[PDB]
C-alpha cells in the first residue's frame, strides 16, 4: 500500500510567479485512514500537541498535513492518546492527512493497521528510514512546506 | 544535533525538542515555523496559564481575547482593564441580558 510523498518548497518572485522545489519520498497507507490522495500545508505536531486542552492551542486553516515524529515507547510510558487517537484528533482539527514517523516506534505500525474501528475519512501514512529522515530534515530546516500524498 | 538536551529537560529529541521536564518545571509547546518543540520553563509566559496537572505541568495558551489571566483555555477569571467579565469571557461592555454595572466588575445578574 505505497504512498508517494512529495514535499514542496515554494518561493515568490516580485513579479508574482512562484518558483517551486520538490523532493520525493515514500511511505505506506495505513488502515487507520482512507487510502486517498491528499495535499496541504505541512504542520509538525509534538506528541503532547494532540492532547487534551492543548489541542485548542492554535487554529489552522482547514486542510493541513499533520506530521508526527513518534518517540521510543519508553520515553512515552503515559501516552495521552493512542496513535489512532492522535490521528483521529488531528483529522478532527482539520487535517487532510496525517503522516507518522515510526522509525523509533515501528510497533506503532501495528497499532495503525490493526484497529477494530471505522477507518478515518482522510489518509494516515507512515514513513521510516531514509524517507523519515528526509522528511524530518525538511521539517527542521524549512520555514514552510506543502505536502502532496499520491496513489491508491 | 550534536549536544545533550536543555537545562530543565530530562527527555530530549532533536525533532520534538523537550519531551519531559523536571517535576517543578512547566513544559511549553513552541510553534516555530513548521516545527513544534517542547521547552522547559520555571513559569508560564504571558498569554499562557498555569495548568497544574498531577502528571505533567503544562503552560497552556489562553484563547480568550482581552484576557490577562484565564482559569482554562476558554474560561477567564480576570479581564484586562477596563473590561467586564461575563460567563468566562471579556467584553468592553456587559453583554445583552442583565448586567453588573458596579457590580464591581463581573456581569451579574445572568
Amino acid at each position: 500500500e505505497t504512498a508517494f510523498v512529495e514535499v514542496v518548497l515554494f518561493e515568490s518572485s516580485p513579479s508574482g510567479d512562484y518558483t517551486t522545489h520538490t523532493t520525493g519520498l515514500t511511505g505506506r497507507f495505513s488502515r487507520a485512514g482512507a487510502m486517498l490522495s491528499a495535499e496541504g500545508e505541512i504542520v509538525q505536531m509534538h506528541p503532547l500537541g494532540l492532547c487534551n486542552n492543548n489541542d485548542e492551542e492554535d487554529l489552522y486553516e482547514y486542510g493541513w498535513v499533520g506530521v508526527v515524529k513518534l518517540e521510543q515507547p519508553e520515553l512515552d510510558p503515559k501516552p495521552c492518546l493512542t496513535v489512532l487517537g492522535k490521528a483521529k484528533r488531528a483529522v478532527q482539527r482539520g487535517a487532510t492527512a496525517v503522516i507518522f514517523d515510526v522509525s523509533e516506534n515501528p510497533e506503532a505500525i501495528d497499532q495503525l493497521n490493526q484497529g477494530s474501528e471505522d477507518p478515518l475519512k482522510r489518509p494516515v501514512v507512515y514513513v521510516k528510514g531514509a524517507d523519515a529522515i528526509k522528511l524530518m530534515n525538511i521539517v527542521n530546516k524549512q520555514k514552510v512546506a506543502r505536502a502532496r500524498i499520491q496513489h491508491l | 544535533g550534536s549536544q545533550a538536551c536543555a537545562k530543565g529537560c530530562e527527555l530530549c529529541s532533536e525533532v520534538n525538542g523537550c519531551l519531559k521536564c523536571s517535576p517543578k518545571l512547566f513544559i511549553l509547546l513552541e510553534r516555530n515555523d513548521i516545527r513544534q518543540v517542547g521547552v522547559c520553563l520555571p513559569s508560564c509566559p504571558p498569554g499562557y496559564f498555569d495548568a497544574r496537572n498531577p502528571d505533567m505541568n503544562k503552560c497552556i495558551k489562553c484563547k480568550i481575547e482581552h484576557c490577562e489571566a484565564c482559569f482554562s483555555h476558554n474560561f477567564c477569571t480576570k479581564c484586562k482593564e477596563g473590561l467586564y467579565l461575563h460567563k468566562g469571557r471579556c467584553y468592553p461592555a456587559c453583554p445583552e441580558g442583565s448586567s453588573a454595572a458596579n457590580g464591581t466588575m463581573e456581569c451579574s445578574s445572568p
